[PDB]
């Protein structure tokens, strides 16, 4: 339930290829860039940051929660049926 | 007992043959009728102590009975059998011994009381006889509690009530008569054991004090 | 217009008239500690986590359920706040069995989390523990009701959200058995989701259970393909394989459920 | 003017004049007490009256609340919303010292269903929703004769005592709690629901039961409303101090010679009480170790600070305690106090509806520990362990049980702590 | 008629059958008033 993670912005890349070791079944990566992620306060910096070493760019909108109009006495109506069933 | 789940037993099961009376349905058609329509509810109380009256406990069919003539989900009626005390899932012996247990009543030495009934029956606290007469069970208070300690027998309970009162209440209990509820010693229904202290001078006639029109 | 203003520990906020405390202080950046409310299922008020003390207070608030007004300073530090919430935290944890390392939960669990931010450091209690029976509702989501903390978020969520009414809470005093009493099974299209809901591992997956820790875990981003609906989930991958799948945050496409065959 | 020599309440003076049952308690004899008389010309007079009247009646919560029933009954009084408005009585009466209302379902219930409905014109109610408790099934029974013996004859029902008025009253058997009584986890119990304190706001006020407004009274205080509203509110005001106006059914039990429920004068000294009315204590006043003062959540009193402090709302509060419903329960030297509580705090265990962790969690934590107080298993820092909890379940909880919990062991703390010190001093000692 | 001090007037308390709360329960319903309507007979309808 925390949200102390929904407030910044990342700089995650495209995952490859990553294989089993021989011996010990290992997952044996040779993508030197996979495990790596920026922080990002606001996005154009972001994006500022994307575009001054030219990698190919691409952004999702923050998902912000809409507003829920919460209640306590709605769970005990008297036409509405959003009397709760339990409590 | 002290099992808030459910074991499907070859005796309580949801094919136990559980129903009602034709006097019932007038019964729980009164429950119903007392409450406004649209939230018909409430009768899962008074409809689950129907039960209680007919069959003398609460078996998983009458539970699951309930629910469709109650036109509600099957485990609102459980909860409602669960949580409140004598809505008993388990069966109980004839008569329920409730002896009332809580510190006003063992401050004048319930436990006087209740040894009389442990050692005089020789069933320990929640068992019930061989032969289905007897379930004691050290119950709180239930309202009585200016008397002696109290023992709730089914529906009619024994106030001001002393271990040699309680062994001869038991007495007559085990014949199969039923002794008179109520306070067991003088005392009537509240007044002080060493003779009646207020209501001397008879009651004032119907209206007094008048204001103006009133 | 008619957004009535109120303060939020110092700085002043308008908020819509009938809005609850707890959605009154997110407002600013507020999120306070919550165990039984979930913003899209019902209003609990239970877990009592909530407590927050207002101004001039002579007792504290439970902020789930207090509609705020005008000129109430949420005091969010104040130290009866901290003081309540360190005292119904201990309540919560004063039962709970010692399975951290063996639940599933660990890394990602409510009340560890809390316990760490809003806790104490040690323990006053010096009794036994209570022990509840587990329970069986399928093959898809285990049961350990020992690890309940009565948030009753489940019974809610099945309730309204799942349409079907086969959970509640059976017993009394501290034997609140959260289940189904009888015997019986959930498979509901979203019983799935009462995964997550659960803020400890008393529900937890069957098919993922004992098999990767959170931290390990990375996360991908990526869409429901079972149904046409295309919901947006997140895919755990660890050492090159999936594990678990989680529903995403998406108001419009499945707001933060999916379906069981999704899971 | 001000009769500081408050005591020797008059039959008369008690409103109710039969709560012994001693003459006819039926509707026979309840028009002979002065009910059912009168009562035509002051529903008819309006709501406000009966407002009025109550107002300087000045009767406050007799079910432990402690809040004036004048401003309560007015609180909700706002023209129709369309959704009816209820009454409840609170008939639950589970606390261990609760016996008056009782009496009163047995004896005395034509007063308490006129008190409905004259209280239902005071707040525009059309039904009453009486919680008569489960336990009471023979008292149940006399309020249902006295149900029926009221309703064809016009008091109650359509035409409510003929003034135009459809007020009814419904009864609702118990199945066993103390919980339920509470009025917020009571209105669950009529609800279909499993009795759990509902969170204020929305209040039982505006919205009692089903979704429309309700008015949740103890027994006496509706059933005091006629007689208050008959004779007088002035008259029964005069009874007792500042904002302790009236009297009350001072229900006398534990160590006590003749333990009876004795509607006596209120705002009087406990030495008054178990002497005269009560033909004294077991063993007098050298042999009580403490007093439960009104109630089981009350904290107990011992004789240091009830040598002289008068049963009334405001001196019990400044004592650390409250008269809650006047359950006074003696007890002497001879009962160890811990095991007189230990007794009490187990009956709340056995009670609490697990809806809140302060109350689920620490009382159920409290039985455990102070279990261990009884032979004496703790370190004298737990006392003051004891004594944390007991103020961090004081308040959070949603209902007050929880601190209704804390009061009792907190009264405890602060009085007994010697005796809680050589308690476990002789733990140690014996089991050296 | 004169006033008692030691008698019991309340001997159907003793005297009351196992459904006697319910025999008049089932027949109180003549002096019943329209119960009010939700706009539907149950809120899962
Ligand atoms: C645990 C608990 C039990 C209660 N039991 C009763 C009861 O048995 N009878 C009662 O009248 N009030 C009881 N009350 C008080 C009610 O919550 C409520 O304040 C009362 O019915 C108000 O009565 P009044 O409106 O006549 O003042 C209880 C409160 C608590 C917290
Ligand atoms: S649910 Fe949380 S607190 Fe409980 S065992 Fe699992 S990780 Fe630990
Ligand atoms: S099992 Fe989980 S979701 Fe259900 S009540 Fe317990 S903590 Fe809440
Ligand atoms: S204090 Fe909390 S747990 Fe106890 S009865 Fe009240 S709501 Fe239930
Ligand atoms: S004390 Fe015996 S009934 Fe409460
Ligand atoms: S959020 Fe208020 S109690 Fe859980
Ligand atoms: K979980």
């Amino acid at each position: 339930s925390g949200v102390n993670n929904t407030k910044k912005w990342k700089m995650e890349f495209d995952t490859r290829e990553r294989w089993e070791n021989p011996l010990m079944g290992w997952s044996s990566t040779a993508d030197p860039l996979s495990n790596l992620v920026l922080t990002f306060s606001t996005k154009e910096d972001a994006v500022a940051f994307a575009e001054k070493n030219g990698w190919s760019f691409d952004v999702e909108e923050r998902k912000v929660p809409k507003p829920k109009s919460k209640s306590y006495g709605a769970n005990f109506s008297w036409n509405k049926r959003t009397r709760v069933s339990t409590k | 007992g002290a099992l808030f789940v459910h074991r499907d037993t070859p005796e309580n099961n949801p094919d136990t043959p559980f129903d009602f009376t034709p006097e019932n349905y007038k019964r729980i058609e009164a429950i119903v009728k007392n409450y406004p329509e649209g939230h018909k509810a409430a009768a899962v109380l008074p409809v689950l102590d129907l039960a209680q009256r007919q069959n003398g406990w609460l078996p998983i069919s009458a539970m699951n009975k309930v629910a469709e003539i109650l036109q509600v989900p099957p485990m609102r009626v459980y909860e409602v059998a669960t949580f409140y005390t004598m809505y008993n899932r388990k069966p109980v012996g004839k008569y329920h011994i409730q002896v009332c247990t809580t510190t006003p009543c063992m401050l004048r030495n319930s436990d006087s009381i209740l040894e009389a009934i442990q050692k005089k029956l020789g069933i320990k606290v929640g068992e019930t006889t061989p032969d289905k007469l007897f379930t004691l069970i050290e119950v709180e208070c239930l309202g009585a509690c200016v008397n002696a300690p109290m023992v709730q027998i089914n529906d009619n309970y024994y106030e001001d009530l002393t271990p040699k009162d309680i062994e001869e209440i038991i007495d007559e209990l085990k014949a199969g008569k039923i002794p008179k509820p109520g306070p067991r010693s003088g005392r009537f229904s509240c007044e002080p054991a060493g003779g009646l202290t207020s209501l001397t001078e008879p009651p004032k006639g119907p209206g007094f004090g008048v204001q103006a029109g009133l | 217009s008619n957004l009535i203003e109120v303060f939020v520990d110092g700085q002043s906020v308008m908020v819509e008239p009938g809005t609850t405390v707890l959605q009154a202080c997110e407002k600013v950046g507020m999120q306070i500690p919550r165990f039984c409310y979930h913003e899209r299922l019902s209003v609990a008020g239970n877990c009592r986590m909530c407590l927050v003390e207002i101004e001039k207070a002579p007792k504290v608030v439970a902020a789930c359920a207090m509609p705020v007004m005008k000129g109430w300073n949420i005091l969010t530090n104040s130290e009866k706040s901290k003081k309540a919430r360190e005292g119904v935290m201990e309540f919560l944890l004063a039962n709970h069995p010692l399975d951290c390392p063996i639940c599933d939960q660990g890394g990602e669990c409510d009340l560890q989390d809390q316990s760490m931010m809003f806790g104490s450091d040690r323990s006053r209690f010096l009794e036994g523990k209570r022990a509840v029976e587990d329970k069986n509702i399928g093959p898809l989501v285990k049961t350990i009701m020992t690890r309940c903390i009565q948030c009753t978020r489940c019974i809610r969520f099945a309730s309204e959200i799942a349409g079907v009414d086969d959970l509640g809470t059976t017993g009394r005093g501290n034997d609140m058995q959260v289940g189904t009493y009888i015997e019986k099974m959930f498979m509901s299209e979203l019983s799935g989701n009462i995964i997550d809901i659960c803020p400890v591992g008393a529900l937890t997956s069957k098919p993922y259970a004992f098999t990767a820790r959170p931290w390990e875990t990375r996360k991908t981003e990526s869409i429901d393909v079972m149904d046409a609906v295309g919901s947006n989930i997140v895919v755990s991958t660890r050492t090159g394989e999936v594990m678990r799948i989680l529903p995403r945050m998406h108001e419009d496409i499945n707001e933060e459920w999916i379906s069981d065959k999704t899971r | 003017p001000k009769k500081t020599s408050f005591g020797s309440l008059k039959d008369e003076d008690r409103i109710f004049t039969n709560l012994y049952g001693r003459h006819d308690w039926r509707l026979k004899g309840a028009q002979s007490r002065g009910d059912w008389y009168k009562t035509k010309e002051i529903l008819l007079k309006g709501p406000d009256w009966i407002l009025g009247e109550v107002k300087t009646s000045g009767l406050r919560g007799r079910g432990g609340a402690g809040f004036p029933t004048g401003l309560k009954w007015s609180f909700m009084n706002k023209p129709s919303d369309g959704r009816p408005k209820y009454l409840v009585v609170n008939a639950d009466e589970g606390e261990p010292g609760t016996c008056k209302d009782r009496e009163i379902i047995r004896h005395d219930p034509h007063k308490l269903v006129e008190g409905c409905l004259v209280g239902g014109r005071a707040m525009g109610a059309r039904a009453a929703y009486i919680y008569i408790r489960g336990e009471f099934y023979n008292e149940a029974s006399n309020l249902q004769v006295a149900i029926r013996e009221a309703y064809e004859a016009g008091l109650i029902g359509k035409n409510a005592c003929g003034s135009g008025y459809d007020f009814d009253v419904f009864v609702v058997r118990g199945a066993g709690a103390y919980i339920c009584g509470e009025e917020t986890a009571l209105i669950e119990s009529i609800e279909g629901k499993q009795g759990k304190p509902r969170l204020k706001p929305p209040f039982p006020a505006d919205v009692g039961v089903f979704g429309c407004p309700t008015t949740v009274a103890n027994v006496e205080t509706v059933a005091v409303s006629p007689t208050i509203c008959r004779r007088g509110g002035a008259w029964f005001a005069s009874f007792g101090r500042e904002r302790n106006s009236g009297t009350k059914l001072f229900n006398i039990s534990g160590h006590v010679n003749h333990p009876c429920t004795v509607e006596e004068e209120m705002s009087v000294p406990l030495k008054e009480l178990i002497e005269k009315h009560a033909g004294g204590v077991i063993g007098g006043w050298d042999n009580l170790l403490a007093v439960i003062p009104g109630g089981s959540s009350t904290p107990l009193i011992p004789k240091s600070v009830c040598e002289t402090v008068l049963m009334d709302f405001d001196a019990l509060v400044q004592a650390q305690t409250g008269l809650g419903t006047a359950a006074v329960i003696v007890m002497d030297r001879s009962t160890d106090i811990v095991k007189a509580i230990a007794r009490l705090i187990e009956f709340y265990k056995h009670e609490s509806c697990g809806q809140c962790t302060p109350c689920r969690e620490g009382v159920d934590w409290m039985n455990k520990v102070m279990a261990r107080f009884v032979k004496g298993d703790a370190r004298p820092a737990e006392i003051d362990s004891l004594w944390e909890i007991s103020k961090q379940i004081e308040g959070h909880t949603i209902c007050a049980l929880g601190d209704g919990a804390a009061w009792p062991v907190q009264g405890l703390i602060r009085h007994f702590r010697p005796e809680l010190e050589e308690r476990m001093q002789q733990f140690a000692l014996q089991h050296q | 008629e004169p006033f008692d001090n030691s008698t019991y007037r309340n001997l159907q308390h003793h005297e009351y059958s196992t459904y006697t709360f319910l025999d008049l329960n089932v027949e109180l319903s003549k002096f019943r008033m329209p119960q009010p309507s939700s706009g539907r007979q149950s809120p899962r309808h």
